[PDB]
């Protein structure tokens, strides 16, 4: 089977600037490459079709080249639209395989979170489980370090973060950091806070 | 061009994944139709593809478990994978030949674990929350298998300054939270509700935020 190789794994353009993604096949595939971009919500979308032919509707910033073995995707002026995965496919020997994929973020100026607690839920506590949830929203970079503290004392067990992908107008991120504990855990402890690296917001089981 | 794909999100192994792609702008007997799935990790592989006659090619890693079939009478065409594994878990999608038009997926799940519905909780602000022009509302949906729940806010009718997380597993299940800020004047005045659909236990909740006691 063909193996397509894609490089760099990861890239990170500022608006305006270039970028040329490598895609490299095991054997010969002639022109058969098609190039496609992904957000890690939506379907891919074809970019490129026998190495270098346009598709109807697609920005005229997006161009491929290559023949035999090694192929290009260039974006020449890239805009914060263009952020998600890059995959080059061959459709010249069946079966037909893919590329690892191009993960392209989106650079743009630092930005602080917003910060935003919530204890847990009158519903929730009857059930026997307390979550106490912090959202950081629309920050940049991607990479925040956030602590949780109970009564004072860093706590990391049970802590789960999730993040959204990039924003395609701003290119920000928001993530969930969310303390799991048990109702049992949870009555027995007055403050929690959740701080983004200080931005800081904290509650008072009792107030 | 359109693909409804359509049939179960959760398989027991060694049953049939049996799909269907209802096609819409576009005669199934001109073009090829393809099946295409993408792994947990950010693998896509191509499954097979029938062509505009009837001919079938079929990805030689499934090993003789799938089948490709078409009904050109009705714009459909079907995937059914035999014997399935927990490996056989994916995200597919129908996609015409080259991919110009390509579904949108359907996560399907092998496992022999029951549907478990999800709870929902509506996260109000702290009863003494610092004041902004703008509020944050949440909804945690808890506990629910398999994957996906949707979320929207109003069935919908709010859609700016939403953010969905994705799901984190902990102990066989699934947990997510959604935010979304609107304008302090206009909550609690203006209701806000969490909507989460969960196809798999068919199953629909409506939580609204109600400001706390
Ligand atoms: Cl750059
Ligand atoms: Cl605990
Ligand atoms: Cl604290
Ligand atoms: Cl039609
Ligand atoms: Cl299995
Ligand atoms: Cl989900
Ligand atoms: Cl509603």
């Amino acid at each position: 089977d063909i193996v397509l190789t894609q490089s760099p794994a990861t890239l990170s353009v500022t608006p305006g600037n270039s970028v040329s993604l490598s895609c490299r096949a095991s054997q010969s595939i002639g022109n058969n490459l098609h190039w496609y971009q992904q957000k890690s919500h939506e379907s891919p979308r074809l970019l490129i079709k026998y190495a270098s032919q346009s598709i109807s509707g697609i920005p005229s910033r997006f161009s491929g080249s290559g023949s035999g073995t090694d192929f290009t995707l260039s974006i020449n002026s890239v805009e914060t639209e263009d952020f998600g995965m890059y995959f080059c496919q061959q459709s010249n020997s069946w079966p037909y395989t893919f590329g690892g994929g191009t993960k392209l973020e989106i650079k743009r100026a630092d930005a602080a979170p917003t910060v935003s607690i919530f204890p847990p839920s009158s519903e929730q506590l009857t059930s026997g489980g307390a979550s106490v949830v912090c959202f950081l929203n629309n920050f940049y970079p991607k990479d925040i370090n956030v602590k949780w503290k109970i009564d004072g004392s860093e706590r990391q067990n049970g802590v789960l973060n999730s993040w959204t992908d990039q924003d395609s107008k701003d290119s920000t991120y928001s993530m969930s950091s969310t303390l799991t504990l048990t109702k049992d855990e949870y009555e027995r402890h007055n403050s929690y806070t959740c701080e983004a690296t200080p931005i800081v917001k904290s509650f008072n089981r009792n107030e | 061009v359109q693909f409804q794909e359509s049939g179960p999100s959760l398989v027991k192994p060694s049953q049939t994944l049996s799909l269907t792609c209802s096609v819409t702008g576009d005669s199934i007997t001109s073009d090829h139709w393809s099946w295409i799935r993408k792994f947990p990790g950010n693998r896509l592989e191509y499954m097979g593809y029938v062509s505009y006659s009837g001919n079938t090619f079929y990805n030689p890693s499934l090993k003789s478990r799938i089948s490709i079939t078409r009904d050109t009478s009705k714009n459909q065409y079907y995937l059914d994978l035999n014997s399935v594994t927990t490996e056989d878990t994916a995200t597919y999608y129908c996609a015409n030949w080259d991919g110009d038009y390509w579904g949108q997926g359907t996560l399907v799940t092998v496992s022999a674990a029951k549907t478990t519905p999800p709870s929902v909780y509506p996260l109000a602000p702290g009863s003494a929350a610092q004041t902004n022009s703008m509020v944050t509302l949440g909804c945690l949906v808890k506990g629910y298998f398999p994957e996906p729940v949707t979320v929207t806010w109003n069935s919908g009718s709010l859609s700016s300054g939403v953010h969905t997380f994705p799901a984190v597993l902990q102990s066989d299940l699934y947990t997510l939270s959604s935010s979304v800020t609107v304008p302090s004047s206009t909550w609690p005045s203006q209701t806000v509700t969490c909507n989460v659909a969960h196809p798999a236990s068919s199953t629909k909740v409506d939580k609204k935020i109600v400001p706390r006691d």
